[PDB]
């Protein structure tokens, strides 16, 4: 999986070389930012489910017709409310791990590689996911670099479907 | 590959979990660490040629046959690649510190090496005994009180020892 860590190993084995100071200096970074990363992912694990909950709502809520339009693409159907939530969970999941290795890599990996073919196969729109994912934000009540670091990555998946 | 934080991560996913807070105190103090890690890197790093050149040294005057024609460290080309292999071990050694996890060397180390040096009639005994040199001399300049703040490294010094002691074994 991709890391900053792993990356530098990467440019490194590539060129043939021993790490140098410029990889060094690339680990010290992420290091030095990890305190920021690590609070803001234990305060979203721990409100989790609160955050999973209150944005599949805000979702029903600007989009109503995903509660009431029959068929198996909507959360019109316990089946269907129960994999919209559990959707949400994983974009909140990935954040997480995002945060705790210090890059995309997990969220590269685990759910960009793919999207496109999955949302329009099984008829997902992309703005649903970015109203969950912008009540996340301004929901999780984080403050200073621990927002930065929780808002950067869930920017990003914002932007992996605009 | 994986570094400690991405072995974590892989292994909550595959449970589909978020991480407990545990696991995230182990983290913390894992970048705690950090300042440490970066210090045996940059030595061991910063003394690479003579970590490599004394251990071939001792290597051939222990074992001279290497070295007499006919050796496997014989001619000037089979000289070069040796010294590359010891080179190219203790620059996986140093990726594998600054991951925090042996995985770097799996993926490289597990091609088939004590294979290859078979069938190449490369005597992997006699690596074995040269990755071991390198082993006591990077862990010595590693662990040099001397220039730096003073505090304890040995849960570090048993990891670097880990891999050297990995890579030792897979050569046979
Ligand atoms: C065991 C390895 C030995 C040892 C290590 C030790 N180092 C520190 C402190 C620091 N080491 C660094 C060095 C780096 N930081 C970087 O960003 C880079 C890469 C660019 C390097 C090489 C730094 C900045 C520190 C902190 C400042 C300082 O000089 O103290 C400690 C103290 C603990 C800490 O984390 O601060 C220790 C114990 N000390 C020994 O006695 C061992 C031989
Ligand atoms: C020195 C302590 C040895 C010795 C070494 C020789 N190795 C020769 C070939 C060779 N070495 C490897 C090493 C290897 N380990 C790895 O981790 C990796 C990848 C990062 C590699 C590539 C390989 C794969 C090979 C294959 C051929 C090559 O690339 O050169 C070798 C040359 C053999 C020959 O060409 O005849 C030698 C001499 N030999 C000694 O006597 C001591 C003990
Ligand atoms: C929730 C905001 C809205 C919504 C959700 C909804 N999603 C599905 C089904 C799928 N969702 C995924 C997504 C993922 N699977 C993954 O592995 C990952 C990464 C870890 C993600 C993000 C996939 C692949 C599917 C299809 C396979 C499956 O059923 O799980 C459905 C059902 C679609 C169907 O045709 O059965 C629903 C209901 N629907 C809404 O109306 C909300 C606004």
């Amino acid at each position: 999986m991709k890391t900053p860590i792993t990356e530098a190993i990467a440019a490194a084995d590539n060129q043939g070389r021993f790490l140098s100071n410029t990889e060094l200096q690339a680990v010290n970074g992420r290091y030095q930012r990890a305190a920021a990363s690590l609070e803001a992912a234990r305060s979203l694990t721990s409100n989790a489910e609160r955050l999973i909950n209150g944005a599949a709502q805000a979702v029903y809520s600007k989009f109503p017709y995903t509660s009431q339009m029959p068929g198996p693409q909507y959360a019109s159907s316990a089946v269907g409310k129960a994999k919209c939530a559990r959707d949400i969970g994983y974009y909140l999941r990935m954040v997480t791990y995002c945060l705790v290795v210090g890059g995309t890599g997990p969220m590269d990996e685990y759910l960009i590689a793919g999207l496109e073919e999955i949302n329009r196969t099984f008829d997902l729109s992309p703005s649903w996911y970015v109203e969950a994912l912008n009540y996340i934000k301004a929901n999780h009540g984080l403050s200073g670099q621990a927002a930065n670091e929780a808002n950067t990555y869930i920017d990003y998946a914002i932007n992996a479907l605009s | 590959m994986l570094d400690a934080f991405a072995k974590v991560v892989a292994q909550a996913d595959a449970r589909g979990e978020f991480l407990s807070n545990t696991q995230l105190d182990a983290l913390s103090k894992m970048v705690s660490e950090g300042n440490k890690r970066l210090d045996v890197v940059n030595r061991i790093t910063s003394n690479a040629s003579a970590i490599v050149t004394n251990a071939a040294r001792a290597l051939f005057s222990e074992q001279p046959q290497l070295i007499q024609p006919g050796g496997n460290a014989y001619t000037n080309r089979r000289m070069a690649a040796c010294l590359r292999d010891m080179e190219i071990i203790l620059r996986y050694v140093s990726y594998a510190i600054i991951a925090g996890d042996s995985s770097i060397l799996d993926d490289r180390c597990l091609n088939g090496l004590r294979e290859t040096y078979q069938a190449l009639g490369v005597p992997g005994a006699s690596v074995a005994v040269g990755i071991e040199k390198m082993k006591d001399s990077a862990i010595a300049i590693a662990n040099d009180p001397s220039g730096i703040t003073t505090g304890d490294c040995s849960a570090l010094m048993a990891e670097v020892g880990t891999y050297f002691d990995r890579a030792a074994t897979a050569v046979q």
